[PDB]
RNA sequence: AAUAAAUAGUCAAUUAAAGCAAUACGUGGUGAAGUGAAACAUCUCAGUAGCCACAGGAAAAGAAAACGAAUGUGAUUCCGU
RNA sequence: CCUGAGUAGCUCGGAAAACGUUAUUUUGAGUGAAUCUGCCCAGACCAUUGGGUAAGCCUAAAUACUAAUUAGUGACCGAUA
RNA sequence: UGUCAGAGCACAUUAAUGUGUGAUGGCGUGCGUUUUGAAGUAUGAGCCGGCGAGUUAUGAUAGCAAGCGUUAGUUAACCAGGAGAUGGGGAGCUGUAGCGAAAGCGAGUUUUAAAAGAGCGUUUGUUUGUUAUUAUAGACCCGAAACGGGUUGAGCUAGUC
RNA sequence: AGGGGUGAAAUUCCAAUCGAAAUCCGUGAUAGCUGGUUCUCGUCGAAAUAGCUUUAAGGCUAGCGUGAGAUCACAAAUAAG
RNA sequence: UUCUCGCAGUCAGACAGUGGGGGAUAAGCUUCAUUGUCAAGAGGGGAAGAGCCCAGAUCAUUAAAUAAGGUCCCCAAAAUA
RNA sequence: UUGUGGUAGACGAGCGUUGUAUUGGAGUUGAAGUCAAAGCGUGAGCAUUGGUGGAUCCAAUACAAGUGAGAAUGCCGGCA
RNA sequence: GGACUGUUUAACUAAAACACAACUCUAUGCCAAACCGUAAGGUGAUGUAUAUGGGGUGACACCUGCCCAGUGCUGGAAGGUUAAAGAAGGAGGUUAGCGCAAGCGAAGCUUUUAACUGAAGCCCCAGUGAACGGCGGCCGUAACUAUAACGGUCCUAAGGUAGCGAAAUUCCUAGUCGGGUAAAUUCCGUCCCGCUUGAAUGGUGUAACCAUCUCUUGACUGUCUCGGCUAUAGACUCGGUGAAAUCCAGGUACGGGUGAAGACACCCGUUAGGCGCAACGGGACGGAAAGACCCCGUGAAGCUUUACUGUAGCUUAAUAUUG
RNA sequence: CUACCCUUGGUUGUGUGCUGUUCUAAUUGGUAACUGUUAUCCAGUUUCAAGACAGUGUUAGGUGGGCAGUUUGACUGGGGCGGUCGCCUCCUAAAAGGUAACGGAGGCGUACAAAGGUACCUUCAGUACGGUUGGAAAUCGUAUGUAGAGUGUAAUGGUGUAAGGGUGCUUGACUGUGAGACAUACAGGUCGAACAGGUGAGAAAUCAGGUCAUAGUGAUCCGGUGGUCCAGUAUGGAAUGG
C-alpha cells in the first residue's frame, strides 16, 4: 500500500473522522447561478451518508 | 469504480503556501492533565524527570484551559492563553512568561 | 429486414419531478416545511400558507394543513393551516 | 455559448461586485447603479468594468 | 630509407598478461519490450532484463566552495526511525 | 608570494537528484571569470548575516555474497517426493 | 435396469426383527457445468490408482479475548544468550484540543460587523494474540495467439560464384 | 541469417507447416473470456430493478440477504373508522 | 420494514393472471405496471409436463380426516331419483 | 411456542488426517499395513476378530500445516 | 484471349498469371547518378552517354486525341507569409544613498520581452502529360414524319479523339435479326439507348504457336439406352501373430403425444424365444478438429493512408572548424 | 521670416549581413610520383586539382507511412447503412408519486435595466349597430359578450379587477447567513421561515433575496485578471506561492 497523496489534496481531516470537503461546482465559470446558490457553493459541505465506505478504504 | 471520474478528482482542490515547510511544533500544557500530577517550578528540568519530554527536547509550549485548580501553579513558558492567565492567577500561584 | 430510414423524433421522457401534496391531514407539521408541489396552478392559498415563488406551497406557522372546495362549482381548491391552541 | 457577461466593480473601493447581463445590441449606454459594498459596509455607486 | 640529418620503419633482447572461471555479489557503459494506466500517445515496471569491460576476495564512495538554519553537526559507508 | 583556468559560471539542449529539468551535481556545442578585503553556499534572486574554502591523489573498519572445505542443525523431502 | 413388497431356493451370525439370493407385483427418464430453464440429441468425463488449485511478507480496517492504565504502555534497530523465552535499550506512537490555508487562537475556533446564525469540538483508551475482509508483490489454479531483445541456422527450397 | 535475405512475383521460400523461422530468457507476460478448485452438520436466507459507466456477458451506489450490537414505544404492519 | 458495523450475493430472468405499447389484440413474440409461482422448494391432480390448481415437506411409523382432483376396468373409491 | 424447502450467500458447531511437545500404553504371545466378515454411531468417523505381514505404533491434550478429490477436452502410470 | 522457347505459390488451382525482346518517359558527365551499411569499406564498376539507374506498355502493322482546374514535377523572380539565431531597448526587484513620512533612486546583479537583420519553405506566375487524373447536361432546330448536320444556354479546366462494341466489359437482356440447329437462356455475324467502352493500368487486327478457353462436325466406342461373362488381390473360411480411433452405465423396439420446443429410455398403445454369421448402412441430433462461415472482446496480428505523434532519410540555413 | 508635417528623386553620409571578388596557409581529394614496400591497404615526403568552399559537429527549419508506437465510440429484434446520445412540456402511465420502447408530438442551448420591483389607475376577446376616405377586415360610440384576449416564447396548468395595459421612483435583478424542509446511488438539484446590516418603493402598514412557473445549459485539470487582515527556506525584502 500507499497513500492516495492525490485525493488528500482535496481533503481535510477533522475530528473522529467525518471529513469534509467543499461545495464543487467550480472550474471555468459561474455567470449561470443565482447568488443563493451561489453563497451555497461558498459553504463547506461534508461527504454523503453512503460515501463514507468509499472514502475510508482510501485511508 | 466501474469508469467513472473519481470522486477526488471532482471536487476542487486545496491549496496552501506552507508547503516547502511545515507546522510549527510547540509541546502543549493543559490544565485538564496537569492536575492529576503534582509538580512545582515547572520547567525544562522537571518534565524530563516526569518522562513528559525526551532529553533531546527543543518544542516550546503552549499553555491551554480555563478550568479551575487549588494548586500552585509554577511555570515557566515562552506563551500562555489568557483564560489560563486568569485561572493560574486567582489561584495565587506565579506566573513567569519566559521566552 | 433491418434498415436504417428517417427519423422519428423522440419521446424520451424527462426526468419526472415529484410532485402533489408531501403532507396529508391529522399531521402536525411545523413552519417551514413545504406541502405540495407544482408548476401550473390547480390549488390556491388561503391563510397561514405561503407562496414559493415557483407556484410551490409551504408551512407559514404550526398547525394542521386543511382544505376548502369553492368556486363557480366548488371545483377550486384553497388551502390553508388550522392552529391548535392552548 | 453567447457570452454576455459583464462583471459590475466600485467606483471608491474597486471592489469587484456581481455580474449582470448588459444589452448592447440594444444600447451602447452605460449604467452606474448603487448595490452592496462591504469594505465601507453600505450602499454605493458601482460601475462596469470590462 | 624516402630526405642530408633525424624520424617512420626494421632487427635483436627483457618484463606482464592474453586465457579460463565461485553458474552469486562490485563498478562503469550500452540498454528493452510486454504489462498497468481497465483504451492509450507522458509516465509504469527500469534503469529492470539483456549485452559489453575490468577485478576483488568483497567491491565501491569517502575526509566539508559538506549538510543544512541552529550562538547547529563535524570523513565515507550500513541499520531502524 | 602561493594555495589545482577553457575551471566556475553564461546561452541552447540533457540526465540524476524522492522532481516530469528547477535551486544542486554532471556534460553535448558555443561563450567564458576572479585572486585573500578571494570565492562560492544558504532550492529564482539582491542586501545583511552565517558556513566552509572546488577545480589533485589514496584510504582500511562496520555493511554484501557462499560455488569450496570442516562439523552440526532441521516439527526439511523419503524413490509419482 | 435399482428401490419398496414378495414367494421361492440354499445355508446358519459382531445374537442379530439370521444370512445369501430373488419368479413376480408397485414405483421409477445418470453425474456435475452453465444456466430463465438442461432427463436431454448442449458441454466434459473409458476406467483403476497416484497427484492435483487458498499460502507467504508487510500493512490497514473490523470482530473476539487478554494484558496494562490513570502520563500509561509499547521499544524498533542493536547488544547480551540454547541461533530460545528474555534482559538492557523510549529513538520514535497512539491520547490527553482542536479549529482554520495560515499567521494565530484556544474549549474555543472558521466566515462575518457580529462572542448573530451556522460547521467542527465541547476528552474518550494503549499494547498484544486470534479471526474475517483487504492493498502491494506471478497472489485461486489452468489456460491466448502475441511483444522485446539475444542465439542456432543458404546442405531442403531461392540465387550466385 | 530473419523491423533479414531470396525472388521469371503468387505472399515464393527458408530445414516437412512462416504475412515475417526455431529456440533462450524476459515470463509464473497479459486475456472485463471459458474450464475446474477436494470434510460433516445446525440456523437464517436473495435477486435478476433504478441511476452512472468508451458502457452493454466488466465495474460502482441504492435497493432487496445475513451476522452482532442496538432503538424497544411516539417505531412497524395487520382490521376497522 | 428504523439506527451503526462486517460479510455479501446480485443488473442475461422466465412463467400464469390482470392493463397497455409495438406487432396483425397473431405469436412458448417483444417492453413496461400489478398480483402469485419457479428460479431458490420436493409433492397430489391435470396422460406424463418448470411456472396452472391444491399446495409449503424435521425423521421414522403397515394411523385417521380432508383440499384440489376423481369414483365403468386398468387405477384408489358411488350410489340414488 | 416457533420450529427444521432452500440456490448462490451468511452466521454457527464439529470430525479425520502429518509431524512436534508432553503424562501414559502396547508390541514375535506379532505393531503400524492389507484385504474379509451377519458391527458401531446424528454426520464427518470409530471400531472387534482372523488370515498375510514382519516393526515400531496408539490413546488424551496443546501447536503448526504441501491438512480432506467426481469433474478441470487434468496430469503421471497401468489395465480395459 | 495470350504472341510465341520460357517461369511458378513443394503438398488444391500453372494459366487470360508472371516473365519476355521490343518500344516508351525520366534521371545521371566521374570520387557520376543510384544501392548496401551507422561507417570504414564495397557494388554500379576496374562502368564512362550506342553507357547505367528507375518508371510504364508489352511480336509486329497503323495511331495514342482534349484538358496543367487541383495535386505531382520543373523553373523563375518582382510581391505578401515564414523559424532559429544576432540585439536599439523596455519595465520590475535588492537598496549605497537621498529620504520626517510618502517615496525617489547611483552602481552591481537578477527578472522578462522586443526596434531591426533574418535562410529554406508556403502563397505567386509560367511551363509540365506514354504524370497522378478526368474527359459534362438542357433546350430549340429541317412542307409526311421521326431524327439531329447545327445553334443557344448552366457549369467545368476540359466536356471522350480515333477506334471497337450485349464482347472476359451490357442490370435492362433469354436485346432485335440471320444462320447454325428436327427442337437454340449456349455459338458466331450483325444493328450500337456504351448507367461506365475507350487509346500506353494501350486500341483495332495479327501468321505460327498454347498439356489456353469455347462451339460444331468426321470416325470411334459399355459416356449413355443396357447389362452380362471370365481371371486375379482381398472381403469368406482354416492357420501365425495381430491394431486403431471412441467410450458416464447400459438388459440399446415401433407409433402418437408431451417435453430445453424433432425421443432407445418420459407417458399412452402396439409388437419381439436366447445367442450369432454375411452383410448394406436410417439413426444413435455417428466418430474424428472448445466452428475456421458469424457476433462480441475497449482481443491481438498484419496491410494501407493526406488518422495522430515522431523517426530513419533528403533539403535550407546560424555556429566552431575557418584564413 | 520663423517653423512643423508631407511625397518622390539626387549627394555622400554611419552601421547591417550579403550573393562578387583575389591569394594560399587551415582543410579536402577513390589526381600522380617516390620510401617503408617488391604491398590496387596504409603512413610520410609531397606535386596537381582546388579551397576557406566542402565535409564534420551542435542548433534551427522545411520535407519525410520509408519506418516505429497507437486509435478508428456506444446503442441496436444479427451485424453494418440510417437515426440517437444533454436538459424542458404534453399523451402514453392503470384519477398518489414513479413506470420501458429504434413510442407519437413539440422544443431549447433563450430574452428582458424593463417586458422587473414598488405605489396607483384600468380590463375580456369578440358579435352587432351607426359612423369621410376606410373595402372580408383600419379606428370611434353603444350595448351584447364568461373566455374562444393577452400570458416575453415550445407546450402544460393557472392567471376574468389578474402574473395583464398604462402612469411615477428605482435597480431587493442586496450583503452575511440561515431553522426548517422536498426529492435524493454519488454528484447533486429545489424552496424557504427567520436573524443582522444596508437600502429602495410606498403616507404607512407592507413589498422587493428578478422575471407566473415549469428548459435555456458542463464536473474536474490547467493558465490567467482584479482585490486581499495570508506565507516569504538564516534574516530583511523580493519573486513566487495562498
Amino acid at each position: 500500500m500507499k497513500v492516495k497523496s492525490a485525493a488528500k489534496k482535496r481533503f481535510k481531516l477533522t475530528k473522529s473522522g467525518q471529513i469534509k470537503r467543499k461545495h464543487a461546482y467550480t472550474s471555468h465559470l459561474a455567470p449561470h447561478k443565482t447568488t443563493k446558490q451561489k453563497r451555497h457553493l461558498r459553504k463547506q459541505g461534508t461527504v454523503s451518508a453512503s460515501d463514507f465506505k468509499r472514502i475510508g478504504n482510501l485511508i | 469504480e466501474g469508469g467513472q471520474t473519481p470522486l477526488y478528482r471532482r471536487l476542487p482542490k486545496f491549496g496552501n503556501a506552507r508547503k516547502g515547510f511545515l507546522k510549527q511544533e510547540w509541546v502543549v500544557l493543559n490544565l485538564n492533565k496537569i492536575a492529576k500530577l503534582k509538580l512545582d517550578k515547572i520547567n525544562r528540568a522537571s518534565l524530563i524527570e516526569k518522562q513528559v519530554i525526551s532529553a533531546k527536547s527543543q518544542l516550546p509550549i503552549k499553555l491551554i484551559g480555563h478550568t479551575k485548580l487549588e494548586k500552585p501553579l509554577h511555570f515557566e513558558v515562552h506563551k500562555v492563553s489568557k483564560q489560563a492567565l486568569k485561572a493560574v492567577e486567582n489561584a495565587n500561584g506565579s506566573v513567569k512568561l519566559l521566552e | 429486414s433491418k434498415k436504417g430510414v428517417g427519423s422519428t423524433k423522440n419521446g424520451r421522457d424527462s426526468h419526472a419531478k415529484r410532485l402533489g401534496a408531501k403532507k396529508a391531514d391529522g399531521q402536525m407539521i411545523r413552519t417551514g416545511q413545504i406541502i405540495y408541489r407544482q408548476r401550473g396552478t390547480r390549488v390556491y392559498p388561503g391563510v397561514n400558507v405561503g407562496l414559493g415563488s415557483d407556484d410551490t406551497l409551504f408551512a407559514l406557522s404550526d398547525g394542521l394543513v386543511k382544505y376548502q372546495k369553492f368556486g363557480p362549482k366548488q371545483g377550486k381548491t384553497r388551502v390553508s393551516v388550522v392552529k391548535h391552541k392552548l | 455559448a453567447v457570452k454576455r457577461s459583464t462583471r459590475l466593480g466600485c467606483n471608491d473601493c474597486r471592489e469587484i461586485n456581481y455580474l449582470t447581463f448588459k444589452n448592447v445590441k440594444k444600447n451602447p449606454e452605460k449604467l452606474a447603479l448603487n448595490k452592496f459594498c462591504s469594505r465601507c459596509r453600505k450602499v454605493v455607486v458601482h460601475k462596469e468594468v470590462k
